[PDB]
RNA sequence: AAAGGGAAGCGCUUGUGACCAGACUUGCGCCCGGCGGAUCAUCCGGUGUUCUCACCGGUGCACUCCGCCGGGCUCAGGCCAG
RNA sequence: CGGGACCGAGGACCGCGCUCUGCAAGGAUGCUGGCGUAAUGGUCACCAGCGACCCGUCUUGAAACACGGACCAAGGAGUCAAGGUUUUGCGCGAGUGUUUGGGUGUAAAACCCGCACGCGUAAUGAAAGUGAACGUAGGUGAGAGCUUCGGCGCAUCAUCGAC
C-alpha cells in the first residue's frame, strides 16, 4: 500500500450543460472548437458560461448596459450570456450592439430604435472570433430573493 | 395557408420567439473563412503516434 | 435559417424510427446509411449531401441527394442503376462520390457495399453434409 | 423575399399558384420543449381511480 | 414520478395595539415613484415627448385610473411639464415635479 | 464468413457467481445477491467463501460480445432485419429470434447464406 | 447413474466418466488451355446530374471485355506442439 | 561467456539512434511436425490435496446471551395530498399566472377570451403617519475580460461616504 494523505479531487465546475436545448449545443460545440483552437480567453469564458445555469446567469437591464458604455467604451461590442432585459426607468436608450443569448421583445425594439444593433452568440462567433474590442458583462448574481434570506 | 398568419397575429400575449442561434450550420460558421483565419495551427491529428 | 443537418442530427441522435439498439451495436434502416450504422457520418436522411445503394434484379441501384430540392421529396433523388461489370460500377459510383466534392469520405463505404451486393447477387455454393460427432449423435 | 409553396390541383399535378410561407414554419425546433408539454397535456384527459 | 425516487434505489437496504373588525380597503393606497412616471403614458406618445415632438402640449396623468393613489419621489424626471392627479404625493415627489416643470393637482 | 481477425479471447472467470446458502435453501434462486449482513463472512470477504462480482473482472473491450468464433449476435425477426448485415458479416452473425416461424427461419437462412452471414442456429425447425 | 468408517452442503485446482457448443470443409489473386455471349475502348444522339460525371439507343467482329470448366503457381486459412 | 523460467501488449510510415547494402533502433517473427476431431475447449456427477462456523436481528465498545427460521408457492411494508425550502430544466420578463368563469369543439381532450385577483415592482413604525440621487448612482484597494497599451474595469469582497 500507498500512504497517501492527500486526496486527489474530482472537477467541482461543469463540462457540459444540463441543458437539452439543440441549439445550446451546438453553440456549445462551436465555442468548444473556439476556444481550442484560440487563444482567446474571451472564448474559454463565453464557453464556460455558456455551460452555466440561470442563476448563475442572471439578466442585465438596459440601464446597466448604458452605464458600462461610459467612459470610451461606446464603441466596444456588448457581450453579455444571459438575457437582456429593458428598463423602462432609462428614457433614452443609447446607441449600442449588443450580442446576447435572448433579448426582451421590449428590449429589441427599443435598441432597434435607439440605433444598435443586437446580436446572437454565433454572429458574435462570425464578427469577433477573438473577442476584439467586447464589453463582457454579468447581471447581479446576489440579487436574489434565495440569497438575501441566505 | 393563407389564413395561418392571422391565426399567429391574432393570439394575444404571445409573439413567434426570437432564436438564441442566428445561422443553424454549425460546418458553414467553423469553416467560414472569418473563423479559420484567426485559428492557431493545429497542435496534432486526430490520432497520436505512441511515443514510448 | 431554423433548420441545418447539425440540428436534424441533435433532434435524431437520440431516437428516429430507422434505429435498431441491441447489446451488440446500434443499426439504422435508413435507405441512404451505408454500411447501415447509426452516426452523423452516415446518416443519410440527416445529411444534405448523401448517397445510397440498393440491389436490382441484376446490378445495383443509387440514389442521392440533391441539394435543390430538399423540399420535393418526389423529385430529390438521383437514381442511377448499374448493369453492367462490377469494374466499372466502382469506377461510376467513385467518382460520383469523390470527383465533384460529393461527400468524398463516403467513397471507400459506397465501393463496399456495391462490392457486397454484387458478390451477395452471385449463386451461392452448396454446403458440406454435417459431420456426426461423439457417443449419442453418432449413434 | 419569402419562399413561396406550390398549390397542387385534384389530379395531384401543380395549379401553377404559389401561396407565401408562412411565418411559423421558421420557429425554432425544440424537442425538450415539445416533451415538457407533451408530458403535460397527455394527462388531461385521465379519469380518476381509487379502491 | 415514483422510478425517479430514491426509495426504488433504497430498494433491499431499508406586539402593540389591537384593531377589532380591520377594513383593508380604508388602508388602500398604492404608491408609483417617478422615475415610473412616464411608463403609464402609451409608448407612442411617449417617444414622441421624450424626442421633442410636442413643444405645446403637456400630458395629463391620472393615477387612480393606472391604480396608483401617492406619488413618490424615487429617481428623477427630464424637463417636460407634467400634470400630474394624485390623492396623495411626498414633498420630494412635487419638489421634483415642480422642478421639471409641471403641478401635481389633488383629487379624491 | 470467418470473422475480422482480432486479440485472443480471454475470460477472467468463467464460473458464475452463485448466490450465499442459495445450494442450502430451494427458496433462494442461484442468481447473485450481495450480501449485506454486518457479521456476514462472504461479504466481509474471508478466505474460502464465495467471491464477489467486481469491475475487476470485466472482459477486455476488444473482444467483449465476442462468440467463440469472433461474431457478435446480432436477434434477427424477418429477412429484412438479416439483411443490415450486409456490411458487417465479419463482425455480426446473425441468431434468429425464438418465436419466428419454420418457413420465415428458411427464407432467414436463404437470404443469410446469400449474404455470407454466420446463422448461430440455422439448425433449428427443421 | 453415483457416493457413504460418528453430518452433509460450499471455494481453489487436477483427474475420471458421461454429455456438449464452436472452429474446419477452402477462398482470393495470377499464368495457361477449352468453351458460352457480345452491357470491351472510341465516336454519335437523347436524357439526368454533383455541370463533369453517368445511364440509355447505334458502333465492337473477337490480341478486347464478362462468366463457366480443367490444370499449374503464390498467398491467407483450424487445433495442439517442437 | 553460458544454463533456465514466465511473458509477445501494439498493428502502414513518421521518432531516437547504431556496429549504416543493413540493424537486436517507438512491444514476435521465421522454419517444421502430428491431427483436423470431441484431439483442444466447455458443462454435469464423483473421488483427491488444500481452504471454509448458520443465517437474519439485538446489544454495547465488542463478544456471549437472547429472539425468529420444518419445507414450498403466491401475497407482503417510506405512498398520496396540501404547505414551505434548496437545486436543475423550460417560457416570458418589470412583469407574470388562459382553464373561478365565458366562447368554441371532431365534446371530460384540444383551441380561443378578458375583468378582477395573487405574487413581484418600496420600505419603516405599536400607531397616527412619512417614504428612498450632492456627485457620469460616490471615493479607495482588489478583481475576469477588453484596450488606442495611457487605461476602462463585470460579478463579488473589504472599507469610507450619501439617501
Amino acid at each position: 500500500g500507498i500512504d497517501l494523505r492527500w486526496k486527489h479531487v474530482r472537477s467541482s465546475h461543469r463540462k457540459a450543460p444540463k441543458s437539452d436545448n439543440v441549439y445550446l449545443k451546438l453553440l456549445v460545440k462551436l465555442y468548444r472548437f473556439l476556444a481550442r483552437r484560440t487563444e482567446a480567453p474571451f472564448n474559454k469564458v463565453v464557453l464556460r458560461r455558456l455551460f452555466m445555469s440561470r442563476i448563475n446567469r442572471p439578466p442585465v437591464s438596459l440601464s446597466r448596459i448604458a452605464r458600462n458604455l461610459k467612459n470610451g467604451n461606446e464603441k466596444k461590442t456588448v457581450v453579455v450570456v444571459a438575457t437582456v432585459t429593458d428598463d423602462n426607468r432609462l428614457l433614452q436608450v443609447p446607441k449600442m450592439e449588443v450580442a446576447a443569448l435572448r433579448f426582451t421583445a421590449k428590449a429589441r425594439a427599443r435598441i432597434e430604435a435607439a440605433g444598435g444593433r443586437t446580436l446572437t452568440l454565433d454572429q458574435l462567433a462570425l464578427e469577433k472570433p477573438t473577442g476584439a474590442n467586447t464589453l463582457l458583462l454579468r447581471g447581479p448574481k446576489n440579487a436574489r430573493e434565495a440569497v438575501k434570506h441566505f | 395557408i393563407k389564413q395561418l398568419d392571422a391565426v399567429y397575429e391574432s393570439k394575444k400575449g404571445f409573439f413567434l420567439p426570437a432564436n438564441i442561434v442566428s445561422q443553424a450550420d454549425l460546418s458553414r460558421l467553423i469553416n467560414s473563412t472569418e473563423i479559420q483565419s484567426v485559428l492557431r495551427a493545429p497542435k496534432g491529428e486526430a490520432r497520436t503516434k505512441r511515443a514510448c | 435559417s431554423n433548420v441545418s443537418a447539425d440540428l436534424i442530427w441533435e433532434v435524431s441522435r437520440n431516437y428516429n424510427s430507422f434505429l435498431v439498439k441491441q447489446r451488440t451495436g446500434t443499426f439504422s434502416r435508413d435507405a441512404l446509411n451505408l454500411t447501415n450504422q447509426h452516426s452523423r457520418k452516415h446518416a443519410g436522411f440527416v445529411n444534405d449531401k448523401a448517397l445510397g445503394i440498393v440491389p436490382a434484379e441484376k446490378g445495383v441501384k443509387v440514389i442521392a441527394k440533391k441539394v435543390k430540392a430538399a423540399n420535393k421529396p418526389a423529385s430529390s433523388l438521383y437514381t442511377v442503376t448499374y448493369k453492367s461489370t462490377a469494374r466499372k460500377a466502382y469506377k461510376a459510383i467513385a467518382s460520383q462520390a469523390a470527383k465533384h466534392g460529393y461527400r468524398a469520405d463516403l467513397r471507400q463505404a459506397a465501393v463496399a457495399r456495391a462490392s457486397a451486393i454484387l458478390r451477395s447477387q452471385r449463386p451461392v455454393k452448396p454446403e458440406p453434409p454435417k459431420k456426426l460427432r461423439g457417443a449419442a449423435a453418432r449413434r | 423575399s419569402r419562399p413561396t409553396v406550390t398549390v397542387f390541383g385534384a389530379d395531384g399535378k401543380p395549379t401553377g399558384a404559389t401561396e407565401v410561407l408562412p411565418k411559423v414554419f421558421s420557429a425554432p425546433i425544440r424537442p425538450d420543449i415539445v416533451k415538457h408539454v407533451h408530458t403535460g397535456m397527455a394527462k388531461n384527459k385521465r379519469q380518476p381511480y381509487a379502491v | 414520478p415514483t422510478r425517479f425516487s430514491k426509495t426504488r434505489k433504497h430498494r433491499g437496504h431499508v406586539v402593540g395595539m389591537r384593531h377589532f373588525h380591520l377594513l383593508r380597503n380604508h388602508y388602500w393606497r398604492p404608491s408609483i415613484n417617478i422615475d415610473k412616471l412616464w411608463s403609464l403614458v402609451p409608448s407612442d406618445v411617449r417617444e414622441q415627448y421624450l424626442s421633442g415632438q410636442k413643444k405645446d402640449t403637456a400630458p395629463v396623468i391620472d393615477l387612480l385610473s393606472h391604480g396608483y393613489a401617492k406619488l413618490l419621489g424615487k429617481g428623477r424626471l427630464p424637463e417636460i411639464p407634467v400634470v400630474v392627479r394624485a390623492r396623495y404625493v411626498s414633498a420630494e415627489a412635487e419638489r421634483k415635479v415642480k422642478e421639471a416643470g409641471g403641478v401635481v393637482e389633488l383629487v379624491a | 464468413v470467418a470473422a475480422k481477425k482480432h486479440v485472443p479471447i480471454v475470460k477472467k472467470r468463467t464460473k458464475r457467481f452463485m448466490r450465499h446458502q442459495s445450494d442450502r435453501f430451494k427458496c433462494l434462486d442461484s442468481a447473485w445477491r450481495k450480501p449485506k449482513g454486518i457479521d456476514n463472512r462472504v461479504r466481509r470477504r474471508f478466505k474460502g467463501n464465495l467471491a464477489m462480482p467486481s469491475i475487476g473482472y470485466g472482459s477486455n473491450k476488444k473482444t467483449k460480445h465476442m462468440m467463440p468464433s469472433g461474431h457478435k449476435a446480432f436477434l434477427v425477426h424477418n429477412v429484412k432485419d438479416v439483411e443490415l448485415l450486409l456490411m458487417h458479416n465479419r463482425t455480426y452473425a446473425a441468431e434468429i429470434a425464438h418465436n419466428v416461424s419454420s418457413r420465415k427461419r428458411i427464407d432467414i437462412i436463404t437470404r443469410a447464406k446469400q449474404l455470407g452471414v454466420k446463422v448461430t442456429n440455422a439448425k433449428a425447425k427443421v
